[PDB]
């Protein structure tokens, strides 16, 4: 059960969104960059903790934060 | 002033007693620090000043060294002595008491004080003569301060000599630097 | 002497080394021809023991109870040889290597590409800030008394 | 109107503009590029340039006139241990004194220029000089000369610092010709002239 | 050898005399300065250590000063430990010849 | 040439010139004054 | 905010570039736009960029 939050020091370029491999992230549209959007995490049951979001991110210090949680079947990743 | 030319400190301006600008150190910056560093400057000097009659007289009458006046001390006996007289109270314990008492008692009645230039001239009943009402206190201010600083000076001086010379007196070392002017002098200490 | 350390000349111990490495180089020689390569280079090693003990026997120094010199570094006048005077000059060297180094730097520093200087050594600029070197404490003290040896608005983290 | 310069076909820094005495444009190694650093350093050439002097006059003449025979003063690196009137350590201890005093003066005027030409006692002698270097006045300058117009007291100045820097060399030369081959320095010459060719530096070393 | 009762009563009266009439007033001032032992700004018995509730019983005072049965105490005991120490001291037979 | 000139001033190149013209420099300090553990002057 | 072509410092305490100078590349005046400065810098960060958006109160003139 880990946490993802975003801050609004987005700017949309939707990097994160494309390299999450569990499909955590997505885009919404905002107001506050020249994109007119932002990401959102509404699956994070599904986050793994891979942190592929913060290695995408351009910003001087990220947009995408991961707070690593209490750990459960699909956090571990197990196909047993 | 003290360096004809030099820059003067914002905060010694030349107003106070004594003030020629020195202060390279920089100490006398805080305004309460200053106030206190004048008090015990003044306390310094005048004790000084009170001291140093009493290392010359005794040498220049005998029976005594300012350093050897203290030998009755640390010594099995001897506590008797003053002006060539034994003194019936002479132990070492009742005088170590008696001083320390009197003086804390008197240093306490002194730390009891509010007004700073009270704290540094109290004035009244030790001004019997009432020298501070004849409208000369700055310069006899700066007479003070002037030969309190050349006191101090000078114990420093006695201190100095009396490691350099152990068993002698400051009236000795002048004999001394007036037997032979050329050859002794500071030089055979701080060149051996 | 100083700690109970008795002069190498004087000292037992000293000589007595000097006998037994002089005796094995011998006991080695024994083995070879008189004139060939060997007994030459045998003899040569033998010649450099005797001037080595002899210079360090007369040079002034210090022997323990092993027979070995010691060094005296507390700033005493009859040994600066030994650690104060190679100090210095240690100290005047890598005072120089230092200085030029970070006097390149900053002229590098303002630069079209100071990386490619950075690994591309401009020869002729490095020569002369090498050859500028040579006065490096007084420079050292003028930008120190001057303030521009040190900065006051550099990167820090989250105190 | 180029002055000659150390080496010919250069080009002299910036900061030596040509109009100090003495400016060949000689400072390969920019120790006086920043701008304060030039008055202190010519500063220090001048009281260089004297004390050497006085040095080499006080060195090479005793000995000349010993060798000829009117004097019989002893030579000059072995006159510091000799007897005096006074012990050595007291003598030295006096001129740090009197020297401290001197110099103390001389550090002030450099600091504010102008600030200390008056006498501290007597408040009506008042030395006259104008120029950092150049106390002028009656203790320094009795003669009155070198108080002329401007490029005529740059002659003079440049005599001056030229024989200074000639006394810097010379009395270098000799301390180490003294430490090397321990005998005075007309002796030495007398041995170059004999034997120019055998009697060098090279020696047998 | 050294009276006892004369150097212990002596030491301890001149310690009582000091407390009481000397030092009193700095003794005063210094502890109203320092008030109270006090953390987060309340002090430990408002915080509500009950075991911490000062006792008033016991500090009660009759003397124009002030002063009061704890200082009794405390001058009392620096005067019994320097008469102690000085009994001590000149019993001890030991002296050094500086 | 100026390409030769250019790589001769790389870091390695540079680096090794004048590492070994400081060994040799050394090596041949040693040869001519070996043995010498304090300073004489 | 400041204009094209101005050297400014960063304030942001944590930037890769706090104290150190840019190089102010464009600025967005939409009226919503949170962090519309954009400032080009010489050394790159640990994730390799040089290039970020700051508001206007986290530079200087200078
Ligand atoms: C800072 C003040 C000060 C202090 C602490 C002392 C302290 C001392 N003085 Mg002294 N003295 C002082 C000022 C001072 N003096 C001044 C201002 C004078 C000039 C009048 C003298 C003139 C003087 C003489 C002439 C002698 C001393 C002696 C002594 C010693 C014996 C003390 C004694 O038994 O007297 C307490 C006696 C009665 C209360 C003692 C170390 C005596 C000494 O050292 O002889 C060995 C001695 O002969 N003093
Ligand atoms: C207050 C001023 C003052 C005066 C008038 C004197 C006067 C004297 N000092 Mg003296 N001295 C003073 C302050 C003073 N001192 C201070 C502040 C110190 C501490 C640094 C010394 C440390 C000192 C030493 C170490 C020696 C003298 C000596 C002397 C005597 C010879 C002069 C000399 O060598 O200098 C002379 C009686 C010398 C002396 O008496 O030897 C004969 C000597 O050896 N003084
Ligand atoms: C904290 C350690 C320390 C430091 C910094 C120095 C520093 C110095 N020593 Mg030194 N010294 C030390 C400990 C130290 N000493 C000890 C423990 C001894 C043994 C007693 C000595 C014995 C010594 C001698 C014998 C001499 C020095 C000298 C010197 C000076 C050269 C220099 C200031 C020299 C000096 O000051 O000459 C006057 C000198 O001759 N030193
Ligand atoms: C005091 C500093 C100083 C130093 C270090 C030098 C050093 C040098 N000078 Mg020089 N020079 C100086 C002062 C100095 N000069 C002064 C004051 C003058 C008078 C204007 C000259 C006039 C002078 C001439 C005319 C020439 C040199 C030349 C030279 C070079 C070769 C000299 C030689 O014998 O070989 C050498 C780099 C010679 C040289 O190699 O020029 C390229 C040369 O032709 N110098
Ligand atoms: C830097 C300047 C300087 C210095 C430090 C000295 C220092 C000295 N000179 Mg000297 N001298 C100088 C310049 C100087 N001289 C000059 C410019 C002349 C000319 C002389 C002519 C001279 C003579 C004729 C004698 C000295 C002597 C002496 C010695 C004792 C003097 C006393 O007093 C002393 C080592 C005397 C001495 O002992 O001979 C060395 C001596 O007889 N000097
Ligand atoms: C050859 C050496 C030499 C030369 C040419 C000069 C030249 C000069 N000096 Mg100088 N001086 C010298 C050596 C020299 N000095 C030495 C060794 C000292 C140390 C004592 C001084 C100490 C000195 C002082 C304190 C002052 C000067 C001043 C002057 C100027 C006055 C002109 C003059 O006196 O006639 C020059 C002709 C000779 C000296 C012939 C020498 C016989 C002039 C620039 C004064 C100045 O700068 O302007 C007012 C000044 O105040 N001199
Ligand atoms: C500038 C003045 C000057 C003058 C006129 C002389 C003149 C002389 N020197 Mg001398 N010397 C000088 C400066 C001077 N030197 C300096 C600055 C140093 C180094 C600090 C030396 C170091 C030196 C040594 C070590 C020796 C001489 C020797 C000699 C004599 C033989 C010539 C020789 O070997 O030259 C050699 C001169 C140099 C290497 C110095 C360079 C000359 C400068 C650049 C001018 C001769 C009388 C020799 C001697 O006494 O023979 C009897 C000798 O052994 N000199
Ligand atoms: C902190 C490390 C350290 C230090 C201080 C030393 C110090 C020393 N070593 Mg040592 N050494 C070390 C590490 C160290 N070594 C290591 C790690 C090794 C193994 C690779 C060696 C192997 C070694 C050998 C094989 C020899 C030394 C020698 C020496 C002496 C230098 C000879 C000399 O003066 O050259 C003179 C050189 C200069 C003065 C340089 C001048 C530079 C410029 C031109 C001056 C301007 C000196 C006592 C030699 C010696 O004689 O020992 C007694 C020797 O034969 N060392
Ligand atoms: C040589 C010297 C200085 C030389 C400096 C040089 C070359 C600097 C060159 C450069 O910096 C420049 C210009 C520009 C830079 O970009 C490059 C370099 C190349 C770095 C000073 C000598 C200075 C020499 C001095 C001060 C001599 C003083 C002598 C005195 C006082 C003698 C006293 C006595 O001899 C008597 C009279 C008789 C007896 O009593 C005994 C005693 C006591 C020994
Ligand atoms: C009332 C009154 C009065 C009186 C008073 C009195 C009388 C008091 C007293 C008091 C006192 C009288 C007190 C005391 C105290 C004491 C003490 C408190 C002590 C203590 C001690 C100790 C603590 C000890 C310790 C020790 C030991 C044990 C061992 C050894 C060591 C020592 C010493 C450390 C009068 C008249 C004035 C008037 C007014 C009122
Ligand atoms: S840590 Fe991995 S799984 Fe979680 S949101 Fe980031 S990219 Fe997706
Ligand atoms: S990678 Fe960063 S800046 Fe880009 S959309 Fe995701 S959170 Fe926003």
């Amino acid at each position: 059960a880990h946490s993802v939050k975003i801050y609004d020091t987005c700017i949309g370029c939707t990097q994160c969104v494309r390299a999450c491999p569990t499909d955590v992230l997505e885009m919404v549209p905002w107001d506050g960059c020249k994109a007119s959007q932002i990401a959102s995490a509404p699956r994070t049951e599904d986050c793994v903790g891979c942190k592929r979001c913060e290695s995408a991110c351009p910003t001087d210090f990220l947009s995408v934060r991961v707070y690593l949680g209490a750990e459960t079947t699909r956090s571990m990743g197990l196909a047993y | 002033e003290w360096l004809p030319g030099n820059p003067r400190p914002s905060y010694l301006d030349g107003s106070a007693p004594g003030d020629f600008g020195f202060d390279p150190l920089g100490l006398g910056e805080v305004p309460e620090n200053l106030e206190r560093f004048k008090e015990s400057e003044l306390i310094h000097a005048r004790w000084a000043m009170l001291a140093i009659p009493g290392v010359l007289i005794p040498e220049a009458l005998g029976y005594g060294n300012w350093v050897s006046a203290q030998k009755w001390a640390a010594t099995p006996g001897g506590q008797a002595t003053y002006l060539g007289n034994p003194v019936p109270w002479g132990n070492l314990p009742i005088i170590l008491a008696v001083e320390f008492i009197a003086i804390a008692f008197v240093e306490s009645q002194r730390n009891g004080e509010s007004d700073p230039e009270k704290r540094k001239y109290p004035g009244g009943p030790f001004d019997p003569l009432g020298f501070s009402k004849g409208a000369n206190l700055e310069e006899l201010k700066l007479k003070e301060i002037k030969n309190g600083r050349l006191a101090l000076v000078a114990f420093l001086g006695f201190v100095v000599q009396a490691v350099a010379y152990p068993g002698t007196g400051p009236l000795e070392n002048l004999k001394t630097h007036l037997a032979d002017p050329w050859h002794n002098t500071i030089a055979h200490v701080l060149i051996p | 002497d100083v700690a109970g350390l008795t002069p190498c000349k004087e000292s037992k111990g000293f000589a007595k080394r000097e006998k037994q490495e002089i005796k094995k180089l011998e006991s080695r020689l024994k083995l070879y021809a008189p004139d060939s390569a060997p007994a030459l280079a045998l003899n040569a090693t033998i010649e450099k023991t005797k001037r080595r003990f002899a210079f360090y026997g007369n040079e002034g120094l210090l022997c323990g109870t092993d027979g070995l010199p010691h060094l005296i570094v507390d700033g005493d006048q009859a040994h600066l040889g030994e650690f104060v005077y190679p100090g210095l000059v240690f100290l005047y060297i890598a005072g120089w290597i230092g200085w030029v180094g970070r006097a390149y730097l900053i002229d590098v520093r303002t630069s079209k590409k100071p990386t490619e200087k950075e690994i591309i050594i401009d020869v002729p600029l490095a020569l002369r800030i090498m050859s500028k070197g040579l006065t490096w404490p007084v420079a050292a003290i003028g930008e120190l008394r001057s303030g521009k040896l040190v900065e006051k608005s550099a990167n820090i983290t989250v105190s | 109107t180029d002055r000659p310069l150390w080496l010919p076909g250069s080009e002299a820094p910036k900061w030596l503009d040509g109009s100090l005495p003495g400016d060949y444009g000689f400072d390969p190694l920019d120790l006086a590029a920043e701008p304060g650093r030039l008055n202190w350093m010519v500063q220090a050439e001048l009281v260089h340039c004297r004390w050497a002097m006085l040095g080499a006059a006080g060195i090479f003449i005793p000995e000349l006139l010993t060798k000829i025979g009117i004097l019989n003063t002893p030579s000059w690196y072995k006159a510091g241990d000799a007897t005096y009137f006074a012990d050595q350590g007291t003598l030295f201890i006096v001129e740090l004194l009197l020297m401290a005093w001197a110099e103390s003066r001389r550090w002030a005027d450099i600091a504010r220029p102008g600030s200390v030409n008056t006498d501290p006692i007597f408040p009506n002698n008042k030395l006259t000089g104008t120029d950092v270097g150049y106390p002028g006045g009656l203790w320094f300058d009795p003669l009155g000369w070198g108080s002329g117009s401007e490029d005529k007291l740059k002659e003079i100045r440049t005599k001056e610092v030229k024989n200074g820097r000639l006394a810097m060399l010379a009395v270098l030369g000799a301390f180490v010709q003294a430490n090397v081959t321990h005998v005075g320095p007309i002796d030495n010459l007398f041995a170059h002239l004999a034997d120019p060719y055998h009697t060098t530096i090279l020696q047998s070393l | 050898e050294a009276n006892t009762a004369l150097t212990i009563t002596l030491s301890t009266g001149a310690l009582l005399f000091l407390g009481r009439f000397v030092f009193l007033p700095f003794q005063r001032d210094n502890v109203s300065r320092q008030g109270l032992p006090v953390q987060n700004g309340v002090t430990h018995f408002d915080a509500g250590d009950s075991r911490a509730q000062e006792v008033t019983s016991f500090l009660k005072t009759n003397d124009p000063a002030g002063f009061t049965i704890v200082d009794v105490l405390a001058w009392g005991a620096l005067g019994h430990a320097v008469g102690f120490f000085i009994l001590a001291t000149i019993n001890n037979g030991y002296n050094p010849q500086f | 040439m100026q390409d030769v000139k250019t790589y001769l001033s790389t870091a390695p190149v540079l680096a090794t010139l004048w590492f070994g013209f400081l060994a040799g420099l050394l090596i041949e300090i040693n040869r001519f004054f070996p043995d010498a553990l304090v300073l004489p002057l | 905010g400041p204009k094209r072509g101005s050297i400014v410092k960063v304030l942001r305490r944590e930037s890769y570039w706090f104290n150190d100078t840019g190089k102010v590349v464009a600025v967005d005046q939409a009226p919503g736009v949170r962090y519309p400065v954009v400032v080009r810098f010489d050394k790159v960060n640990y994730a390799g960029v040089s290039t970020n958006n700051y508001s206007p109160d986290e530079l200087e003139a200078a």
